[PDB]
């Protein structure tokens, strides 16, 4: 009931980053202290990690698995949007802002950055796990990905949101919130698939389902905090992204179906703000008047 | 932005659910309160603006020193005691952004609209003043109107040739391929269009001095005149127009057809050289017939026969050509062909489309040659005989190259004035005057064909706007009565003209006396046919003017008998680009294209509205694309049949139509007698 | 050397079917004789067969088992246009030309066809005898889909060509040739990536694999040949059409890097119609001797 | 595969480590027992031969009339006497390909290579039976070698030209302009490489007439130029080679280089005109200095002074033009424009380098005018005056445009017959016979200059085949020795036997006597310096042969003071591509570019070997590329200085060398004399 209205919506929002022209954050860019500019980096890397292996293995995977030539579409054409349109944006981004030893170092650092290590060896880890005709660990995977696109991102997205809604960095912003607007359906999506496995099951089985959604939320959601502090307290705005994550895991939550987990909470307003012509044969007729 | 381009664009401001047309008018008071008037030079009198024209290369002496000051300064004050006034902003803004002589530097007006009109008057009386003054009549009243070459060059040293029309024949030689690159680039200088008929060019694949497989086609040769256009381009002001012609019969007429399709590769499309197509009677009839046809190859063709394949009738040679063993012919559908011209106008508007015989059976200097091709515009339809240009200390033969003398009649203005006769015969007389003064030291069959033929072109506009701010709709039958009688009327005084012209020089056109107008035959449609209107409307449209009749034709006729007749060719209908918005009229006999026009100069926004467009007349302003093709092909043929070239028609088409209703206008306007077909605009 | 120059000429080739209007295709589809409109329906469907093996097993399976994140990201938009792109434009050809009843008996006779069949599942085969971190394997499968990219599709799309290069269903051919533009571009990408491995083996072992490239061209010319016969010989083109199958697979062996097999030979026009040395700056005493 | 073509393969498989070089010989013998013999056409006698060659339209009756049959029969016993045999495979297969005559569809062989030599031979003789034995004898030698035109098309109905190469000035006008793409495709059609100077033509943004920024500049004529070449390809069979020459000081320079970039847009790039570049010394001691030069208008330094840019010493008037206000003129880095001319070369091998000073100080007709400008080898090095083609039915002024007959001397075999003189004198002859011969009907500029220089081009081949085969290092002293004696030699014979023609005939040169010839200065390093071999090998190489002393140079200018010279120009270094073949010869007086080349013709290979290759000259035939070009710079000076026209100087470079490496041989050429660079080949 719903593949083709996705496909519409997925084929129409197609963009690329080159667009958009990256030449008019420079001097806000440059106006940032040295604390802003490392989180931003930072924050962007951990993105683009995402995006890799989302792009390169998680997209994939689940289309291999998932039956239906159009619902291999959709799956298919969001892989390409991982990583042939959103990973590469955020090297466009760093090629424009930062000088080269920079971008080098941070790609170093995600490399030996033991939180986002952790959160990519889990994902994965799910990923790869899925066996063919076996529709629960297809079903761990798609929540998985869901947690991805709705949760886990978002630790990342709220500093581009944090600047775009004061009015800074406004085109790298702008690429942000494609990419958001993407992911949005991203999860949607995956979340109706892993929906429908998940209604195929006993009672007793949906009770460990619901189990493990949880605890893997839960341990994702401890590492992240952990990752939060890591790179925002140096900017000051650790509790504001913690309540940000918190805010967008209830919306992965209910994205697979399930109750909000975490009690709501006020997100600050300026990352709300953040938000040949046709032819025809000449017949007989037409040479008599 | 200015205040005038505030007020222009207050037009389309809607006030009671109205556009504000007379808020126009306005605008050209701030166009001429704010920017004309200040940026105008003036003088203490008339004889320092002339002596600082004159010393400083913007005038010519030699026209000025044919009359007295007193008499230069009688014909400028009858010329601005009309007090014109420009009814429109885009009027004056052309006419000052284009026609109006400025200083060297281009930031000071020289020339007001009295001051070019009085000076292209006394240029074309040429020493009288009583005529001068009658020219300055009937251009301030804005009955005729000169082309843009005689408007804007008339009576300036710096200048172009009046001329920008001019068909070259190309003969099968390698020596004659150089002599009409040569030509094309030094007319294209002089500022003209140049049409070249490709036809007598041996196809791809024959032989040079009996080696095979050798020639490279007309393609090359429209790769060289592209170069050749492309370099000569005004001085660098405009971009270099080229026309090439080629009979439909000719093998490369796909190939010259390929020229034309996006797909086509770097080494085979002519961007800068617009291409036509010659189609004989007897295509058609293959095509009807649906049966194959054959594309033959001229030089196999001219070794059997001893002459060109575009030079012999193709009704009665074809079936020769196809049965001889010794000429080289490729199958082709005819059909398939049809499919693709209209394809390709669809996708470009090219080829311009020629129907030979259409073209050719009302012709009257068929004894001198049939007419092969036209023009870049498609509406000059002459003989041309073809030139022999020889290797060097060897003399050249050399022929007729078309070239006729542009200038239109303001129909509304004509009509309103009851002037046909007389603004027909000035303007015959200002033609024969810009074509006696043409001389062309490099270009010899155009200057011979000039001297001998004495060609001009006298065209008609705003048509549509006379019948539109008359009631009458253009597609209407109305509409083509008053065409019809109107045209005849201004044949009819074209030829009292010529005639009256010939008599007083004692000459007539070289080889009169083979023409129909000779013969009478020419008259024969005239003697038997009664051409007054058949509407009382148009009729009464006609009231106070003399319509000639019968006998007033047969009188005619014996008077060109007697005297003969000064003009090989008197009327061809040009499409009238920007003399029209000067003039404000529509342009040519075209339906409007759209009644409120968008433009943008520079970075501003400008909007004109066709001339006298209101709301009770908004109706019958009906848009060229709203409209039935084959009633526009209707009128264009009714018309025609009082125009001895042919008329600058161009389709006008919607996006939804295919290419079978492309090929059905193109076939009805075969069918009704339409001489050429210009272009093929899709909304 | 050259990922990043096929990732822009992919992207900015990319393309939508909602782009073409097909009804104007009726106004010369029903002139054709049964013959011509037989055939064209059977070269369709064999084309949209093949393409849905590339979009379902041959790209994904090649982005899979290559290393390199920029590799993997043009990969996978080629997966894309497969499966989102190609397949509903094929479909929406075959909607626009033939009633339901129609198409799905046509796909049942393409399907049970024994030459169609032949090519398919050798295609097929080599794709699943790709063994993980062996590059042997990979090549014998990048063969294989250069084959399928660059020549097998050639012997379909010469119909729809041949009407194009006539002015005859002119929107479907206007489609094909889109279709046929990103075949090309697939087919050189994937043969660069071939040679890649090819150049990292041993002479002994590059000898090899050229005999299995061309042993397994031979095989697939053989059945093209006849499944050429098979389609062609009622509408009287199969000279034609070989001359035009092995001016591909000449073009497909360049791609791999390898020489052209077949001599060369003229093609259809109607078809054809249808289709730093160093800088070192003068240090003076150079103008001195 | 052939039975030849497996021999001629089996060179390249080493038997006990060394190349099979005798297995080429066995090649030739199956390539005529299997191919030659069986596909010629043999007659009764020559008299059957003679008459179907002639009514077949295949000869020329007119050359061999002058000649009764029983001369003409004895002048083929001369050919066939010498039972002349190709000693390789590749030499035979050249001429029996590109030259022996063939039937109308190719399937058979008409000419032998002694029945060729004789039709050559009795064409040369013009009715004299003793001088065609004695060409007869110098071609079947192969001492001489006339130009692939010339020996390809002597005697033959349907020939070209025997003209190589013409030389065209190109005047700033729109007429000089057309006319010069005409005569360029008359001559290209007539088989002839056209060479166009453009360094009269007004720079891009120019004013014709008073109306500025108006011109395209050169590169919109070099556009016309490369489509007109491209139109006028032989007749599809050899693709049209044109060359462009444009001087340094010219504002478009870049825009001339920026025509060869492989970057350049499709709207500047030109890729069927060979582009060359004057360097007068003022540019080079700019550079040298690294003071910022100026390129200038030609068209306002015309305006000022009465004359072009190019009609005058640059070196005397840059200082003038720079502190002109009256002259336009643009700054330039002229080490810039030297980085950008290498670096071009290394990319393209353009543009040919023509050091204008280099030619000029030792150039002889300076007075008639300087030389501004080569051919499309950038050998030709001769005075030329400009057209002035004006307006049709206008009388126009017509120059002197460079035209000469080609013709080589092979080194290896006029030594090894010690017959310098009567190869030399006889090649003079026949060169001073091809000349006289031609008549060009549509280069009117080119027939005066013919008629009047008498011009004529004698170069040599096998100089490295003939130092390799005794020994002889090309780099080595003991060669540039060689070189010297013996084109010293060469030029002494030369001018003794144009002065004897001029004797012979009462008639010199046009303009000879303000020339250097007639006041003796040509003469002074000839009367000062002794040119005998310096090394004792190279005495001994001279033996049996009278080497002129300053004596003898002393007599000869005597001689020429009586008497005059009838060859303006006489000495040229061609190329000479394809005929080296035949002669089994090395190309020109250049290195090798390789031992042994493999080239691929139909689907076969075939490896050539250089002449004389073996174990023992193994390393004698050292490579071009491996060869130190400083060192081939001072060769190629050494022959340069008796050399009164240019050499046709290839550069050899190798990939890791940089644009530094080759403007360092650039400038080394220019400060040891070479007059021209023809082409930067990199490895
Ligand atoms: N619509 C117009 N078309 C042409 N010229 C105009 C137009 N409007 C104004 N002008 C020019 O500006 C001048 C001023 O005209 P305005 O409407 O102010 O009154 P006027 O009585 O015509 O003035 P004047 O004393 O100049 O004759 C005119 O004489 C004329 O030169
Ligand atoms: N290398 C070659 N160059 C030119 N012609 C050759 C060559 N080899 C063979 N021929 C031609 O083919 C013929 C074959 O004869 P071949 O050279 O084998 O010796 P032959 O029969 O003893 O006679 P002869 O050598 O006296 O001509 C020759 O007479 C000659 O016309
Ligand atoms: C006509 C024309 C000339 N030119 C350039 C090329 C010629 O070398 C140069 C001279 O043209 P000319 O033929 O000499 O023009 P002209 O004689 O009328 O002008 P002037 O009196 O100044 O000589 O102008 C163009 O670049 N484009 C053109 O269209
Ligand atoms: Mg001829
Ligand atoms: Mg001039
Ligand atoms: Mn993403
Ligand atoms: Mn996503
Ligand atoms: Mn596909
Ligand atoms: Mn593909």
């Amino acid at each position: 009931d719903f593949t083709q209205m996705f496909y519409n919506q997925n084929v129409k929002q197609f963009w690329l980053p080159e667009e958009i022209a990256l030449n008019g954050d420079l001097l806000t860019w440059k106006y940032l202290g040295k604390n802003e500019q490392d989180t931003y980096m930072k924050v962007l890397a951990g993105l683009t990690l995402l995006d890799t292996e989302q792009g390169n293995t998680g997209m994939p995977i689940v289309a291999e698995h998932v039956d239906g030539h159009q619902r291999k579409a959709v799956l298919n054409f969001m892989a390409m949007m991982e990583n042939a349109v959103h990973a590469k944006s955020y090297s466009n981004i760093f090629m424009t802002l930062a000088p080269t030893e920079t971008i080098n170092e941070v790609f170093e650092w995600v490399k030996q950055n033991k939180y986002l290590q952790k959160k990519a060896q889990m994902i994965v880890g799910l990923y790869k796990a899925i066996q063919k005709d076996d529709e629960i660990s297809l079903f761990k995977a798609m929540v998985a990905s869901v947690y991805l696109e709705s949760f886990l991102f978002y630790s990342g997205f709220y500093y581009p949101l944090y600047f775009y809604g004061q009015g800074k960095l406004m085109q790298s912003g702008e690429i942000i919130n494609l990419i958001l607007r993407d992911e949005a359906i991203h999860g949607v999506y995956v979340g109706l698939l892993a929906q429908e496995i998940y209604n195929k099951q006993t009672e007793e089985k949906k009770a460990e389902l619901r189990e493990f959604a949880i605890d893997l939320l839960n341990q994702l959601y401890e590492n992240e905090l952990e990752y939060t502090e890591d790179l925002y307290d140096q900017v000051g705005l650790s509790h504001d992204v913690k309540k940000f994550i918190r805010y967008n895991a209830n919306k992965a939550l209910m994205n697979l179906g399930f109750d909000p987990y975490f009690e709501e909470e006020d997100i600050n307003p300026i990352v709300l703000n953040g938000l040949k012509a046709t032819v025809e044969p000449l017949k007989d007729d037409d040479f008599y008047f | 932005v200015p205040k005038w381009i505030q007020l222009n664009n207050e037009i389309m401001i809607q006030k009671d659910g109205k556009f504000q047309f007379d808020k126009d008018k306005e605008a050209v008071h701030s166009y001429f309160v704010d920017y004309i008037n200040q940026n105008t030079v003036f003088f203490h009198n008339l004889k320092e603006k002339l002596d600082y024209l004159v010393e400083n290369q913007y005038y010519e002496e030699e026209f000025l020193s044919l009359y007295s000051f007193e008499d230069i300064k009688e014909v400028f004050k009858t010329a601005y005691a009309k007090k014109f006034r420009f009814p429109s902003f885009m009027s004056a803004f052309k006419f000052y952004n284009d026609y109006a002589l400025k200083t060297n530097d281009k930031k000071k007006i020289l020339e007001r609209y009295e001051d070019r009109i009085s000076i292209v008057a006394l240029f074309f009386a040429n020493g009288d003043t009583e005529k001068a003054k009658e020219y300055v009549n009937l251009m301030i009243n804005q009955e005729y109107q000169p082309s843009t070459p005689t408007f804007l060059n008339a009576g300036r040293k710096r200048r172009g040739e009046l001329v920008s029309c001019f068909l070259l024949e190309v003969n099968d030689s390698l020596n004659d391929i150089s002599r009409a690159i040569d030509i094309s680039m030094q007319l294209s200088k002089l500022g003209g269009g140049v049409s070249l008929n490709l036809s007598k060019l041996r196809a791809k694949g024959e032989a040079i001095k009996d080696v095979e497989n050798a020639t490279k086609g007309v393609v090359g040769v429209m790769k060289l005149l592209d170069n050749a256009f492309r370099y000569a381009d005004q001085m660098g002001q405009r971009q270099g127009s080229g026309a090439a012609y080629l009979n439909i019969f000719h093998r490369d007429i796909n190939d010259f057809l390929d020229t034309k399709k996006i797909s086509a590769d770097e080494d085979v499309r002519v961007k800068t050289l617009s291409i036509g197509v010659v189609i004989p009677d007897k295509f058609v009839e293959l095509a009807r017939e649906d049966k194959a046809a054959y594309v033959f190859y001229p030089h196999t063709i001219y070794k059997e026969y001893g002459q060109h394949m575009d030079e012999m009738d193709m009704n009665e040679m074809y079936d020769k050509f196809v049965d001889n063993p010794r000429v080289k012919k490729e199958k082709i559908n005819p059909r398939k062909l049809l499919e693709k011209l209209a394809m390709l106008r669809s996708e470009s508007g090219y080829p311009y489309i020629m129907f030979q015989d259409n073209v050719n059976k009302v012709h009257a200097n068929n004894h001198i040659s049939k007419v092969k091709f036209s023009n870049l515009c498609s509406e000059v339809l002459q003989a041309s005989q073809v030139s022999s240009y020889t290797d060097y200390d060897e003399e050249d033969e050399i022929g007729l190259d078309i070239s006729c003398n542009l200038g239109s009649l303001n129909i509304l203005n004509v009509m309103e004035h009851k002037s046909i006769e007389k603004t027909v015969k000035l303007a015959t007389d200002s033609l024969t005057h810009v074509s006696e003064t043409t001389d062309i030291r490099n270009a010899p069959a155009v200057r011979r064909a000039n001297k001998a033929m004495k060609s001009i072109g006298l065209g008609a506009m705003n048509l549509h706007g006379y019948l539109a701010q008359n009631g009458i709709a253009y597609e209407s039958p109305e509409a083509r009565d008053f065409a019809n009688t109107f045209f005849m009327m201004v044949n009819f005084y074209s030829i009292q003209r010529s005639a009256e012209i010939a008599k007083e020089k004692g000459e007539t056109f070289d080889q009169y006396e083979g023409s129909t107008y000779a013969t009478g035959e020419y008259f024969d449609k005239y003697v038997s046919t009664d051409f007054s209107p058949k509407y009382e409307k148009i009729a009464n449209l006609f009231e106070g003017m003399h319509i000639p009749t019968t006998e007033d034709w047969k009188k005619l006729k014996a008077f060109v008998a007697e005297h003969g007749m000064y003009h090989s060719y008197r009327l061809c209908i040009a499409p009238t680009g920007s003399i029209s918005y000067v003039q404000s009229s529509t342009a040519s006999v075209m339906p409007i294209m759209e009644r409120i026009e968008e433009r943008t100069y520079g970075n501003s926004k400008t909007y004109y509205p066709m001339p006298g467009l209101a709301s009770n007349n908004w109706f019958f302003y009906k848009e060229a694309y709203d409209m039935d093709m084959f009633k526009v092909v209707d009128m264009i043929a009714t018309i025609q049949q009082h125009i001895d070239q042919g008329i600058s028609f161009t389709l006008f088409l919607k996006d939804t139509m295919t290419t079978r209703d492309l090929n059905r206008i193109d076939l009805y306007a075969h069918h009704r007698g339409i001489k050429t077909i210009y272009y093929a605009r899709t909304k």
